[PDB]
RNA sequence: GAGAACAGAAAUCUCCAGUAGAACAAAAGGGUAAAAGCCCCCUUGAUUUUGAUUUUCAGUGUGAAUACAAACCAUGAAAGU
RNA sequence: GGUUGCGGCCAUAUCUACCAGAAAGCACCGUUUCCCGUCCGAUCAACUGUAGUUAAGCUGGUAAGAGCCUGACCGAGUAGUGUAGUGGGUGACCAUACGCGAAACUCAGGUGCUGCAAUCU
């Protein structure tokens, strides 16, 4: 992970860095080898967390494309 | 985007002083140099100083008695061509240049529309860069006039995908190995079904190969050689359309078929074993080589570039009769191959155990060297047109450059971010293009082991790449159903 | 008539604005283009259409006013084998290809040199006052100059066959405009339902019996001859310039003197 | 002399004025639709009065322009109603001439009860060939003086075709 | 709405500045010889120039209010005014303004031997390239008016600023030399003005890197004598040389890497 | 033929402007307005300077790239560019430096206490019945909704609401003008 | 100006004459006419990522505002804006 | 010397009225099947160079036709504005100085030059 871009239900929790369900986070995607038009190399994108990671350990997220 | 760190304050205050203009002072305190070739020649005691690096060339021309070009180098320590004293008796090594310059391929011509499925295979005509063939994920192949960037002569006649296309080494017919286990031949200028679909295999066709022109009977035409997923290797004569005689040695699927300079077919298969067939012995394997641990993909010969054109040199001319044609073809093969006077064609193997092997199947049945260092399977390997450089691509995003005579390690070409599917050499053996699972194509300058240009423009993966013979165009295509030509 | 004070007041436009040939708003955007990053020269390919002529010129501006590098005119197409239709799509294509191949040769590419590299030649399209329509024959010259091996940024929205609601090109309809295919469809379509307007139109065709096939067959050989010889051999130019000078000093009118107007006034006052 | 400087016609213009936007305007457009084979346009106002019972931008008038053969076709067909009667005026200083009539049904057209009785206008503008010198985009110019069209040229061109009268000076 | 806010905000004081625009003003006493040089001086300043057509009666060394008004109107920092008379024939006035107020003014006077591209052997040069510079003679480093002439011609004939520069643009050099040396007290010697165009050949004494260059004279060719001046006040000098303002033991390494020393 | 030439006092360079400064010795009796050999001296005393200057310019660091045509920025792979240093001569500006620091009494009130600025995230709000995202101001803003409500439930109240909004708008503009006059 | 059925002082239609006496985010000595005027086509924008100014009590790697820069974004055949 | 394409200066290049134009080119001019646009193939697009035309377009000349500009010792280094010695002032502040420093009438003259490329009885 690289940042917590936006957490619903408050901006204070976005500041504190909380990872509840629905949070939007920024992940490093150099392992997927994405190239943009003009030939640059993406290494950071947005994903949404899709579980309550207080009822397990994993944080599960879906990329935003 | 991510930025290079800006220069400091003291660095800005440094960059304003006067700075370091060289002068070439006098400069002939003469050093005795040793003119010695690569193969065997050491030709003989001359003591010049700081003279023109293009006058060393003329020295060698007048000495070896030809007035040709020569490239130079020294002290094979960092092995670099007054420039021998600015950084620091001293020797001199040279190689022949065969000057025919190929400008890089930078721009992008029009993205030609075409088939309705992905594009699987592509090939360039050996006689002119004006025509070019592509077999695609539909049941057809297509011919493209690269002169005007336009289509032509779509060749319907299969009913499953076309997995390999080949243009005969005389520029007379084109062959399309397909998924339905048929094999069809077509006329360039007409587009008519030249007979019916040859067949005899139980599963799909993997690779094709042709008879090299310098061995074909003048007054006749070359023959075929076909691999198939079933395991058979079949021969074909393109006048009677009859299966001459098959070969059934391997046990798993067979990947690739070759054809040497003395009439020795080589074949690597998914059975982890490379077999050396024969044509003067009616097709009984005479050598089996088992060195790999996993299965083998894309074997490659030392002269598979000269054996691909067959008397159509880089100047686009044509032959009128098999008499002159055979002499031109023999001259080509000898120019490419004769670096000691014998038939010293080597072979390189690429297998799924991350390692390549350097065979000389004629002289022995042992590998000369084991080339290693990759970290995932090696999908493709290739020899330089002059035969003294091996390039290898792999699914670990890298490309590696080896010394093609004994099998040392030279360099790595980083820059792709996904798997490298295949590579290709230019005519003068100085550039190298490569395609990858991500969009971009990359052009590398071998003379310095760096990246020359990086060209995007596709939208999905790219499966084929083919540089022309005179270096005028580069063709590519893949998952986005468009053909693409790149020029200088 | 006109008010003398108004005529003393009003100001005149530029000469070439008066003779309405030049577009001085486009010219600023096309000459003072960037122009704050570096100091790199900027050539420009111009293409012009009169009646019975296709003109192409690689123009480079300057302080003194302009310079021309390489030019091409459609009226040379017989030298390579095209006699009919010297103003159509195929003629525009051939002229573009010819100018591109000629300048490519003259620059010394095939058959301050520090930091060595060929550095392909970049030029731009000076459309002048031509209207931009999908299919116009000012983009055919562009296509030809590009396929000759020159580099001219462009797009496809103005090539024949671009479909609007589905933004993609069509290859075959484009290929059938490089070889006069439209004119040949016209010929084969009109050769039946009319013969009056097949002997009136295409009247020059019959005096050599060029049919509905050899168009595509001669255009290719024209391209081959062009790529073989762009060297631009001039005209022999009979009647060395002095002859024309003495000839057209005859029909040339002439002014008068001051002692001529000086006597006519007294002649009037006497009359 | 007249090598090619004849006095051919250019175009006919029709017109109907209705200070409203209603079924009157719709059928006034319809008659032009069915007559000229082309489609007619509407034209708005430019500023209000409030005395003539109108507003601004009310799409007042309908009209069509017709060139070629269908210009002279109506130019002739609409003459029998005026019965060849054209005065000195209804011409112009530039020779442009026209008139205006009533009772549409006097030429071909039937009644179609739900149209009404619609009166119309006419017009014709003349030129010697070479009308591009002003309408072209490049090197746009203005015609000379020997080539201008005054009243005499046009009135003789009229006392050439259909040989109508002078009708009061 | 914003098409006028744009033309308004273009004329705000910026941390990094844009090219200084030049204004060409023919006074009341203008002649044809004097006016066939304004065009040749605005050629080498194209495109950042603007010329007024008719004559404007402004005497600069008495009342400069029309000059400052023209500055504030035309949004041009430079001013070249053309005048002629018996006491001063072929007089040109060079003004540069600061904050729509006068900074310094200087008169120059032309001789009779000027030259034009209608006189010379014509050569080529693209419209908009940045010229080179040469200032010969040592008086430009020490003497006041000779410092002023250099600091004026640089400000006038340099155009854009750039960090990267292509080499196909280096195509002409401007040069200024004092006519001979002098001891203090003597009149201020004449300053010349020359414009050339380069050409380079293979050398063989310096490899393919350094060539042997050659010059050709294109035009113009002017001489200049000093007239009246108006020098900058100390406050304005200290207010016109200001850097816009945009760490011990702390360094930035390559790769980023803010680092610190501990000693 | 020589690409070099010597001069006693070293030329000073300004590569940030492509400028040379020579300070050697001239000869008063060579450049006089009538000397025949005048141009053949000017054009050479300047040619040696240009030679030194090209020598200095052709030895700077070069900046290559790997891009290709279409690149939105500038140069491509087939252009080497010289990295010019910065100029040194103090040439004067044309306008003073920009500085305007007024606190407008809101930056004073908000700073005496701890009112921090807002995050400036987005412009949309969520309408509840209906179910859209309805810009707070920017298209049919939630303000201009009591205007077209189909009944208000208490003179027309909607027009009074419009007037009450306009009063605050005009007060804000007046406050701004007062602050700018301070 | 001169003309076209109802048509007039002010309704619509057509030809020869504003160097601008109209309309211009707008006020000018001077500008805007193949537009900065009037029509038609395509479209977001309070985008995202670190150096200068200040301030956070979870002193808090950007956490946010703020100034500037770059990658993008829109349009165009393009030059470019 | 004409004509065409692209240009610098931007009325010595314009507004007005007649006259001449051989060859080459420019134009008017011939047509609507295809790409493309309009109420209308008029302008914009497409094709042949085909049936005609030198009438306008275009260039040039002429005119005590209107506009425009050039130069001169035309004014004159003067009027105008600034200091000065003691050049004077009950109060009113007033004459010829060195350095800045103008226009209208006067006189004479003109009514397009120039860069690159191709070509033309």
């Amino acid at each position: 992970i690289l940042a917590v871009k936006k957490n619903p239900q408050s901006p204070m929790y976005t500041q504190l860095g909380v990872l509840t369900k629905g949070t939007i986070i920024e992940v490093n995607v150099s392992e997927l080898g994405m190239v943009t038009a003009g030939g640059k190399v993406v290494w950071g994108k947005y994903a949404q967390v899709t579980n309550e990671p207080d009822r397990d350990g994993c944080v599960n997220a879906v990329l935003l494309v | 985007s991510t930025l290079i760190p800006p220069p400091s304050k003291k660095q800005k205050k440094e960059a304003q002083l006067p700075r370091e203009v060289a002068i070439i002072p006098k400069d002939l305190p003469n050093v005795s140099i040793k003119f010695q070739a690569l193969d065997t020649g050491d030709n003989a005691l001359r003591v010049p100083g700081a003279i023109s690096e293009k006058q060393l060339e003329e020295l060698l021309n007048q000495l070896n008695g030809t007035s040709v070009p020569y490239t130079f180098s020294c002290t094979i320590k960092a092995s670099d061509p007054y420039s021998s004293l600015i950084k620091p008796q001293i020797t001199l090594l040279y190689t022949p240049r065969a000057v025919f310059k190929v400008k890089p391929v930078t721009r992008s011509s029009s993205a030609i529309a075409g088939h309705g499925s992905t594009i699987l295979c592509s090939a360039f005509a050996p006689h002119t860069s004006s025509r070019m063939v592509t077999g695609a994920g539909d049941n057809t192949a297509r011919i493209w006039d690269c002169d005007t960037q336009t289509p032509m002569h779509t060749l319907k006649g299969h009913y499953n995908w076309v997995l390999c296309v080949s243009w005969s080494p005389d520029g007379e017919v084109i062959a399309t190995g397909s998924m339905d286990n048929t094999i069809r031949l077509w006329d360039p200028k007409s587009g008519q079904c030249l007979g019916d679909a040859l067949r005899g295999h139980s599963k799909w066709i993997t690779s094709l190969s042709w008879e090299p022109i310098h061995l074909v009977k003048p007054g006749s035409k070359p023959r075929l050689a076909s691999s198939s997923k079933d395991g058979t290797i079949k021969i074909w004569d393109t006048v009677s359309r009859v299966c001459q005689y098959t070969m059934s040695g391997h046990t798993n699927s067979v990947s690739c078929v070759k054809w040497g300079g003395q009439g020795l077919l080589y074949s690597g298969s998914h059975d982890r074993t490379v077999r050396v067939w024969d044509i003067n012995s009616q097709g009984r394997c005479i050598n089996i080589l088992k060195s790999h641990a996993h299965w083998v993909n894309h074997l490659s010969l030392s002269t598979d570039y000269a054996l691909r054109i067959g008397a159509f040199d880089h100047t686009g001319k044509k032959p009128s009769t098999p008499e002159e044609a055979q002499k031109k073809a023999l001259e080509n093969y000898e120019k490419i191959c004769k670096k000691n006077g014998n038939s010293e064609e080597m072979m390189v193997t690429a297998s799924d155990d991350y390692t390549m092997f350097l065979w000389n199947p004629l002289k022995s049945t042992k590998p000369i060297a084991r080339m290693t260092g990759h970290q995932k399977l090696v999908n493709h390997v290739a020899f330089s047109p002059d035969g003294r450089y091996i390039v290898s691509a792999s699914f670990d995003n890298s490309i590696k450059l080896w010394d093609g005579r004994d099998g040392k390690f030279i360099s790595t070409f980083r820059g792709h971010v996904a798997s490298v599917y295949q590579v290709a050499w230019s005519s003068d053996c100085r550039l190298l293009v490569s395609c990858s699972k991500d969009t971009t194509l990359k052009v590398w300058d071998v003379r310095t082991r760096k990246l020359s240009v990086d060209l995007p423009g596709h939208k999905d993966e790219v499966y084929t790449v083919d540089w022309s013979v005179d270096g005028k165009r580069v063709c590519s295509g893949g998952k986005d159903k468009m053909v693409r030509l790149w020029t200088h | 008539a006109k008010s003398s004070a108004y005529s003393s007041r009003f100001q005149t436009p530029f000469r070439r604005r008066r003779e309405g040939k030049t577009d001085y708003y486009q010219r600023k955007r096309l000459v003072t283009q960037h122009k704050a990053k570096y100091n790199t020269p900027k050539y420009r390919l111009v293409v012009r259409f009169t009646n019975k002529d296709i003109i192409c010129q690689i123009i480079s501006s300057t302080i003194t006013g302009d310079v021309v590098l390489a030019a091409a005119y459609s009226h040379e197409l017989p030298r390579y084998g095209i006699t009919h239709g010297l103003t159509n799509w195929a003629a525009a294509y051939a002229t573009g290809l010819l100018i591109a191949r000629r300048t490519l040769q003259k620059l010394g590419l095939d058959e301050e040199a520090v930091e060595d590299g060929p550095r392909p030649f970049k030029v731009f399209l000076d459309i002048g006052l031509q209207r931009t329509t999908t299919g116009a024959r000012v983009f055919g010259a562009l296509k030809g100059a590009s396929d000759g091996g020159l580099y001219v940024p462009h797009s496809e929205n103005r090539f024949p066959g671009w479909d609007f609601e589905t933004e993609e090109i069509d290859p075959e309809l484009l290929r059938s405009y490089i070889f006069g295919g439209h004119v040949s469809q016209y010929m084969e379509e009109l050769a039946d339902d009319d013969e009056e307007r097949f002997s009136e139109l295409f009247k020059g065709y019959l005096a050599d019996d060029i049919d509905a096939d050899s168009l595509e067959d001669i255009y290719t050989s024209a391209h081959e001859a062009i790529r073989a010889d762009p060297a631009f051999k001039p005209t022999e130019k009979k009647f060395t310039k002095e002859q024309y000078a003495a000839e057209s000093k005859k029909y040339r009118q002439t002014k008068l003197s001051k002692e001529e107007r000086a006597a006519r006034v007294a002649a009037k006052i006497a009359a | 002399q007249n090598p090619m400087r004849d006095l051919k016609i250019e175009k006919l213009v029709l017109n109907i004025s209705v200070g409203e936007s209603g079924d009157r305007l719709t059928r006034a457009s319809k008659v032009l639709e069915q007559l000229s084979g082309q489609t007619p346009v509407q034209s708005k106002a430019r500023y209000t009065v409030r005395t003539f019972g109108i507003r601004r931008n009310e799409k007042i008038a309908v009209h069509v322009t017709v060139r070629g053969p269908k210009a002279e076709e109506i130019l002739e067909r609409g003459l029998k109603v005026k019965e060849y009667q054209l005065r000195d005026r209804n011409f112009s200083a530039t020779g442009n001439f026209g008139f205006g009539i009533d009772e549409h049904i006097d030429l071909g057209i039937k009644y179609d009860p739900s149209i009404g009785i619609f009166g119309m206008d006419f017009y014709v503008v003349m030129n010697r060939p070479g009308a591009r010198v002003t309408r072209r985009k490049r090197c746009k110019g203005t015609v000379g003086n020997s080539h201008k069209t005054t009243k005499e040229d046009t009135v003789s061109w009229f006392k050439q075709k259909y040989d109508a009268d002078v009708l009061d000076k | 709405n914003a098409r006028a806010k744009r033309a308004l905000v273009k004329r705000e004081a910026k941390l990094v500045e844009n090219v200084k625009q030049a204004l060409f003003i023919p006074g009341q006493s203008c002649n044809k010889n004097l006016h066939d040089i304004m065009v040749d001086l605005s050629a080498l300043k194209k495109p950042d120039m603007k010329r007024f057509n008719r004559k404007n009666d402004i005497h600069p060394f008495e009342d400069m209010s029309p000059l400052e008004f023209f500055s504030e109107k035309n949004d041009c920092s430079l001013m070249v005014l053309m005048t002629s008379s018996k006491k001063r024939k072929n007089n040109m006035t060079f003004i540069r303004t600061f904050g729509y107020k006068i900074y310094d003014m200087i008169e120059l006077m032309v001789a009779d031997n000027f030259k034009l591209l209608s006189d010379f052997k014509k050569l080529t040069f693209t419209v908009g390239l940045k010229p080179m510079f040469t200032f010969q003679g040592a008086a430009f480093d020490t003497h006041p008016v000779y410092k002023q002439i250099k600091s004026l011609f640089l400000d006038f004939f340099r155009g854009e600023s750039t960090d990267l520069q292509d080499v196909a643009g280096l195509q002409h050099v401007i040069s200024m030399t004092i006519q001979g040396d002098f001891q203090d007290g003597e009149p201020l010697p004449n300053v010349l003005f020359r414009v050339y165009k380069l050409k380079s050949y293979k050398s063989d004494q310096g490899g393919k890197r350094l060539p042997r260059i050659e010059l050709v004279e294109i035009g113009p060719r002017l001489d200049f004598k000093i007239g009246r001046i108006h020098t900058p006040s100390p406050d304005m000098v200290t207010e016109a040389h200001k850097k816009p303002k945009q760490k011990k033991n702390v360094e930035l390494d390559i790769m980023g890497d803010k680092l610190g020393r501990i000693h | 033929l020589p690409v070099t030439v010597e001069k006693p006092i070293p030329v000073v360079y300004d590569l940030g402007n492509l400028a040379a400064f020579d300070s050697n010795v001239l000869d008063k009796n060579d450049l006089d307005s009538s000397n025949a050999r005048r141009e053949e001296k000017i054009k050479s005393l300047t040619r040696d300077n240009v030679q030194l200057l090209i020598n200095q310019l052709l030895s700077l660091p070069m900046k290559t790239t790997t891009e290709s045509v279409g690149g939105t920025g500038g140069q491509s792979s087939v252009m080497t560019l010289l990295q010019l240093p910065d100029p040194t001569t103090d040439l004067p500006r044309e306008k003073p430096l920009p500085k305007a620091k007024a606190m407008t009494k809101w930056e004073k009130f908000a700073a005496k206490k701890g009112i921090k600025p807002k995050e400036r995230a987005g412009k949309m709000i969520y309408d509840e019945a209906s179910g859209e995202w309805v810009p707070k101001w920017g298209y049919k803003g939630a303000n201009k909704k009591l205007d077209d409500q189909w009944l208000v439930e208490v003179i027309d109240p909607r027009t009074l609401n419009r007037a009450e909004r306009k009063r605050l708008v005009k007060k804000n503009e007046k406050q701004q003008r007062r602050n700018m006059k301070n």
